[PDB]
């Protein structure tokens, strides 16, 4: 479901920021646009999807759409990676188009393999 | 009381509604209320909007549309609810409890009625107003939570020197007409026509589309010393004139799409 | 003038009912229950009686409201003698309503002269030694919504309360309003011995001219504070006579569509928070033309407006959809069947004959999702939203098979049928030839 | 540095201890005893129990006001001799008597409905005993009283039972096993006979009797001495809850009460009122109190025929001396009001109750106000409750979809083109008269209805999404619905 994995993002995120630098604060998306009133640096993530194909696709939805609300304080930046394994048209419209409309904007592609080019 | 109305161009009677409803003096205020309405309306841009109109009423700011479940907002708003407290009455004194000690609306209300009592002090009674936006929005939402909500004014002793309200927004209102026999003040904006949409886009994304790069890219690639405000403005009006023409079918009173597809198809 | 506005207020908290404890107003058609229950009350507050009882009536119909207010006409000559308990099932539970119960008990005591400390159990038990073990203070109990302890096994609290009432010496009034009407069905053996079962009702509008003399009476004045307050209560008079006036014709409304009172209050309240001056006010109640733009904004986007307002691809799609479904079974329906019977549409549009043009698979991808979040297509064996905690805790765990399926090929569901839409349409479209099977 | 993966800081630990009692001595010759130790068999508890007494006192009095009849209902009240109920007193006090006398570890099992006043038989036996203890020939004992009702976890009973013979506070886990040691590895020279009474064990070990099964463990040895007893509803519960092995094994006693009969029932009553009855009673003028043996001397009374018949309709159901009670008591209490309406003194020579007035408050019981409300509602639940009826009457289903209810409605107003009612009713329920109205498929407040009838009970709803193919059903029956439905003139020639 959603909000397990967000509890694990969240607990990722704060016990690697936490020991940096040497209080409990819950697990939630308020913590990440807080965390200049805890920390006093700036953030930015990265995000990668390991089995991108065998996911629940509805989840996978409601996720992104959680996260796509945090985008209004002006002091964060984030970044994700689908590690593709069929091609992006055969699910690209898996999903609902809603959450693609926004993913056209930056993207970019690599052709990707042991092999490459001999 | 005197209220600035807000002179909006098309939602002027639930400028009015609202501005009836609400003033400083919490006696002529109700209970509680809700103001619903569908995405793109910009329910949420015009209550900031009335808010701006009305500078001296403040009210709070909470967004369930990233929590997950009902204790996220029990600790968002002990938190906020001390917050905005302590910062906009700096010589009071407190002793400020922990926000995440809340696990439960009893320790919600019981952490307020401490509150309430070393505010005890204060000259004039005074109410303040709760957002809650996207309250149907949320992941894990059942049919026995509105209520609860509804119920906060009651267990709240009546000597409170402080008091608060509440607000909320839905889009379905399936769920609204589910729970309508409790008879709650509610103003509603309707979806829009063509020329409404086209208006409300030409005097909102007129400046952010007229202020972008690509104006002044393509007027320095072409090297043409021939123009004017004017003219941008008309030429970008008249291209706004066909994607409406064209994708109206496609969608008809939205904004958000189009607006996407704008920044895609514009260069 | 200002002393209008103060008017205006002063006769917004008559209709919200936020008076002093004595102009706070109660009409003959309830006299008879408001006296009652005032003596009900009064019997245990000085009488030191036991009496147990349970209110029954439905939502928005003033029975907490009549418990503050009686109330409220004792406390300003009962400053000391009883202490005040609102409670509510939904807010409390079978737990913390104990915890709640003591900080209230502790917190109350402190303002005229421990108990919160202590685990689940040993709070039971300090609560339950104070409670069972010169003059005595009345308590009284203000249950709200008992249905929540109206459960199927324990519901322990409630025996507990009852042979409290029995057994103890000090008065033990309880109240309980719901909206359940046979509330004794609930109960097992042990509820209904100690409960004296005796329940009292509420009273119904039995005819026009009662739900007239109860707006005659929020709308007189019983001060002198403004020019116009006896203007106020002749045009009120004056004009609340008159069976042909549309306010009288909006009593009968409420007679014989809802029979309740509070959202009639709701529907006035507007009228005076928008009326600006006294001649806007005077035309305003005249004509009552605005109750017009009043009631038609206020279901304006139920059923209707919604399906008013949109392009002519989803109601070709619709109309696609609904003929399938007639000419089906259970009236099933997929995207691509749908797809298929609106190019036969269009192919005999072209054929009987400012073109036409058809929009290709991805075009309907974007708006199929539009219509389904419109709330006109569902899922064949859908389930929608779960009522309590565990059923939406077990929707998240299992998943759906519409959910793992593609987009395409879940089975739909429908919601108007053709012959409705084909009354409900404007017929002069030219899609109307195209709305019967 | 580290992170606690969830907190919990609300949590309430209770200071009670591990160690059972078996390892405070370490040798048997090292334990003292017990009878010679001023915190054991509870002489502790009597600074608790009155240490609360004062905290709800006060003085206030202002214009007192005291009437006839309140004196009858304390005299009538619940809280306090009776020769209805002897023969099992003789019994079971002599079968008490006997097993004191012999130091055995004695068993027994009572029920019966509630209402055959066991506990009140139970606690004046156990009373009598105390009054024999007070003879100072029986060997001492201790009682113990056991509401698990009153008690949260049923597991609980062992650390309340070591906190009241010893006042040492531990957890179930450990008071049980420190019990076993203190019963069957303790003899008998000083230990005490305790009788205990276990009240209503129907909920308490609802999981799987191991509590109890426990208990009857602990009832089988004859080192030790004791005396249980308990009480509950059904009488299957020994062998269904154990079995039949150990329920033979064991070889207890078995009784349960039944309903009293309507003759012990008001020989009771009038025994609890025989202070008071037919007394006569010094008056004053103006607050009417009532002063037993300006001022009248009038005499008090009760219908005695009133009796008889309120006492003989409920014998012969259940035999519920708390039903005829409050039965009695409410007749005394609308009495008492209408003589004082008669007068309407305020708020600041003959009396007696009839026949009728008793009857009126014994009757008010069954009358049941649901069909005065259903007969007192609006047009259009009755309209859809006979629709209802309608399709019942054409398919003989027992269940009814919404889409076909809503069918067999439209039908039903559209065939009735010409009763006046329906006519008069037409036009202000789709658009409401007036133009600037768009139709609506449904009507108006048929979901407010529908909310209604369904937090009223006699509609039910299956759990659906679909507004049309959801399943409904009514509650109550089709005969009440017609004894609703005929009489509204219109719905009845329709
Ligand atoms: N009358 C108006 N004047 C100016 N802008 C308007 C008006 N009505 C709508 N808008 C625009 O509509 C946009 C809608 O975005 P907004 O974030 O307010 O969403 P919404 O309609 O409240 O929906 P949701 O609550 O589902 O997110 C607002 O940003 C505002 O720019
Ligand atoms: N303090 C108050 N001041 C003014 N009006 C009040 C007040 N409290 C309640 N009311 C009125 O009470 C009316 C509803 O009464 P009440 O809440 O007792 O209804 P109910 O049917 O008994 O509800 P429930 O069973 O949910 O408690 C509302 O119209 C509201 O106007
Ligand atoms: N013979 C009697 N003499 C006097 N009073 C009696 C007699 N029989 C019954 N009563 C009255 O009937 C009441 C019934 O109480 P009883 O002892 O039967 O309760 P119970 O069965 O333990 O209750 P519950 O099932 O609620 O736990 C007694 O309190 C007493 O007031
Ligand atoms: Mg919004
Ligand atoms: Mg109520
Ligand atoms: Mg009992």
């Amino acid at each position: 479901n959603v909000r397990m994995m967000l509890r694990r993002s969240m607990y990722k995120l704060y016990s690697a920021a936490d020991a940096e630098e040497h209080n409990d604060v819950s697990y939630d998306l308020s913590l990440v646009e807080n965390f200049k009133r805890l920390f006093g640096k700036d953030l930015a993530m990265v995000f990668n999807f390991k089995d991108v194909d065998s996911i629940n696709f509805n989840t996978l939805d409601n996720f992104i759409i959680l996260l796509k609300s945090a985008f209004k304080y002006d002091h964060v930046k984030i970044s994700l990676i689908f590690n593709i394994n069929t091609n992006l048209s055969n699910i690209e419209k898996n999903l609902r188009q809603s959450t693609i409309r926004l993913l056209k904007r930056n993207y970019h592609k690599l052709d990707v393999s042991s092999n490459k080019g001999f | 009381m005197n209220v600035t109305t807000p002179e909006v161009a098309f939602r002027e009677y639930q400028t009015n509604c609202l501005a009836s409803y609400i003033s400083a003096d919490p006696d002529i205020t109700p209970s509680n209320l809700i103001l619903q309405g569908y995405s793109g309306t910009g329910k949420t841009y015009t209550l900031k909007k009335y808010f701006n109109a009305n500078p001296n009423l403040h009210a709070v700011w909470l967004e369930p549309v990233e929590l997950v479940s009902w204790k996220p907002l029990l600790q968002a708003i002990a938190r906020t609810v001390q917050y905005k407290l302590k910062t906009l009455y700096p010589n009071i004194p407190t002793t400020d409890y922990d926000p995440l000690q809340v696990e439960e609306p009893f320790l919600l209300v019981k952490t307020l009625h401490n509150i309430f009592v070393q505010y005890e002090s204060l000259q004039e009674k005074t109410c303040l107003f709760l957002i809650l936006d996207g309250f149907d929005s949320l992941q894990d939402l059942d049919a026995a939570l509105f209520n609860k909500y509804i119920k906060l004014n009651e267990l709240l002793p009546k000597d409170s020197k402080i008091n608060i309200k509440f607000i909320y927004t839905m889009l379905e209102t399936s769920f609204l007409q589910r729970y309508s026999t409790h008879c709650i003040p509610t103003v509603m904006f309707p979806r829009y026509n063509v020329d409404e949409v086209s208006t409300i886009l030409v005097m909102s994304r007129c400046g952010e589309l007229m202020e972008d790069s690509c104006l002044r890219k393509r007027i320095i690639e072409e090297q043409i010393t021939d123009c004017t405000d004017d003219q941008f403005q008309n030429v970008a009006a008249n291209f706004i004139h066909l994607i409406v023409q064209a994708f109206h079918s496609y969608t008809g009173n939205d904004i958000f799409a189009l607006n996407d597809l704008i920044d895609f198809k514009w260069p | 003038d200002p002393g209008f506005g103060s008017l205006q207020r002063r006769l917004l908290q008559q209709l919200y009912g936020t008076l002093p404890t004595d102009e706070k107003i109660i009409f003959t058609y309830l006299q008879d229950c408001q006296q009652e229950i005032d003596r009900i009350i009064k019997q245990s507050i000085i009488q030191k009686e036991s009496h147990s009882v349970i209110l029954v009536g439905p939502r928005q119909s003033y029975k907490t409201y009549l418990l503050d207010y009686e109330l409220s006409l004792l406390q300003q000559s009962y400053k000391e003698q009883f202490i005040t308990i609102r409670l509510n099932g939904f807010i409390h539970s079978e737990q913390t309503a104990i915890n709640g119960i003591a900080t209230q008990l502790e917190q109350q005591l402190q303002k005229i002269h421990t108990i919160s400390s202590g685990s689940l159990t040993e709070v039971f038990e300090k609560i339950l030694l104070l409670l069972d073990s010169i003059t005595k203070i009345t308590v009284v109990f203000i249950f709200d919504e008992i249905d929540t302890f109206a459960g199927p096994v324990r519901q322990t609290l409630l025996y507990n309360l009852f042979d409290m009432v029995e057994h103890s010496r000090v008065p033990v009034c309880i109240f309980g309003c719901t909206t359940k009407l046979n509330i004794l069905e609930y109960l097992e053996k042990r509820v209904k011995s100690r409960f004296s079962q005796r329940v009292i009702y509420m009273p119904q509008i039995q005819n026009l001219d009662d739900m007239v003399d109860a707006v005659r009476n929020l709308l007189t004045v019983r001060s002198e504070i403004s020019p116009w307050v006896s203007q106020w209560n002749e045009t009120l008079e004056k004009e609340l006579s008159d069976p042909r006036s549309n306010l009288n014709r909006h009593i009968r409304m409420n007679f014989e569509t809802f029979r309740s009172l509070p959202t009639l209050k709701n529907s006035i309240i507007p009228l005076v928070a928008t009326s600006k001056n006294f001649g806007s006010l005077c035309t305003a109640i005249k004509s009552c033309s605005f109750l017009d733009i009043y009631n038609k904004n206020q279901l304006s986007n139920n059923l209707t407006g919604r399906l008013q307002s949109l392009s002519d691809l989803e109601l070709a799609i619709l109309i696609s959809a609904a003929r399938v479904a007639l000419r089906a079974k259970d009236g099933s329906f997929n995207f691509n069947l749908a797809y298929a019977e609106y190019e036969k549409m269009i192919k005999a549009i072209n054929s009987r004959i400012n073109t036409i043009k058809l929009w290709l698979k991805k075009d309907v991808k974007n708006v199929w999702e539009n219509l389904v979040q419109l709330d006109f297509f569902t899922e064949k064996s859908a389930v929608g939203l779960r009522d309590n905690a565990t059923a939406a805790f077990y929707a998240s765990n299992y998943q759906f098979q519409g959910t793992m399926i593609p987009f395409d090929l879940r089975s739909y569901q429908m919601q108007i049928i053709l012959q409705e839409l084909r009354r409900i349409i404007p017929k002069s479209n030219m899609y109307y030839s195209w709305t019967q099977l | 540095p580290v992170i606690r993966k969830f907190t919990k800081k609300n949590v309430a630990r209770a200071k009670k201890k591990y160690t059972p009692f078996s390892k405070r001595f370490k040798s048997i010759a090292a334990i003292p005893d017990l009878t010679s130790l001023p915190e054991f068999y509870g002489n502790s508890s009597e600074l608790m129990a009155s240490r609360f007494e004062n905290k709800l006192k006060t003085t206030q009095k202002h214009q007192i006001v005291e009437t006839i009849f309140s004196k009858v209902k304390k005299q009538l009240n619940s809280s306090y001799y009776l020769p209805a109920r002897e023969n099992e007193f003789a019994s079971i006090y002599l079968s008490a008597y006997s097993a004191i006398e012999s130091d055995s570890a004695t068993t027994i099992y009572v029920a019966g409905t509630p209402g055959v006043g066991k506990t009140l038989t139970v606690r004046e036996v156990v009373k009598e005993l105390l009054s024999s203890s007070a003879q100072r020939e029986i060997p001492d004992f201790l009682y113990v009283e056991i509401n698990g009702l009153k008690m949260v976890k049923p597991t609980d009973c062992y650390e309340t039972l070591w906190n009241k013979v010893s006042g040492e506070r531990l957890t179930w886990a450990a008071s049980m096993e420190s019990l076993e040691f203190y019963f069957k590895r303790v003899p008998k020279n000083k230990k005490k006979t305790i009788v205990v009474l276990l009240d209503e064990l129907d909920a308490m070990v609802t999981k799987s009797q191991d509590i109890m099964y426990n208990f009857f463990n602990w009832t089988t040895y004859e080192n030790a001495k004791l005396i249980v007893i308990a009480v509950a509803n059904t009488m299957d519960l020994p062998e269904r809850q154990l079995g039949n092995k150990i329920t033979s094994r064991i070889g207890f006693t078995r009784i349960m009460f039944t309903g009293y009969t309507h003759e012990e029932l008001k020989n009771i009553i009038d025994l609890r009122l025989k202070g008071l009855n037919d007394s006569f009673f010094y008056v004053d003028t103006k607050t009417g109190n009532a002063i037993l043996i300006d001022v009248r001397k009038v005499r008090l009374r009760m219908s005695a025929d009133a009796i008889e018949i309120a006492s003989r309709k409920v014998a012969s159901v259940s035999g519920d001396a708390r039903r005829a009670l409050k039965v009695c008591k409410r007749a005394a209490e609308i009495a008492e009001k209408h003589y004082m309406a008669k007068h309407g003194y305020g708020y600041d020579g003959v009396q007696t109750v009839h026949i009728t007035h008793v009857m009126k408050a014994l009757n008010e019981t069954l009358n049941s106000h649901v069909i005065t409300f259903m007969t007192r509602l609006s047009f259009t639940a009755k309209l859809f409750i006979y629709a209802l009826l309608n399709l019942m009457k054409k398919n003989g289903s027992q269940e009814q979809e919404l889409g076909d209810i809503v069918d067999e409605i439209k039908l039903l107003i559209e065939v009735n083109g010409s009763n006046k009612f329906v006519m008069e009713i037409a036009k202000t329920l789709f658009q409401q008269g007036s133009d600037n109205i768009s139709e609506q498929l449904r009507i108006i407040s048929w979901d407010f209805v529908l909310n209604q009838l369904l937090d009223a009970g006699i509609l039910f709803k299956q759990t659906m999404k679909n507004d049309r193919i959801c399943c409904v059903k009514l509650n109550i029956s089709v005969e009440e619905a017609k004894r609703a439905m005929n009489e509204d003139e219109t719905l009845r020639n329709l």
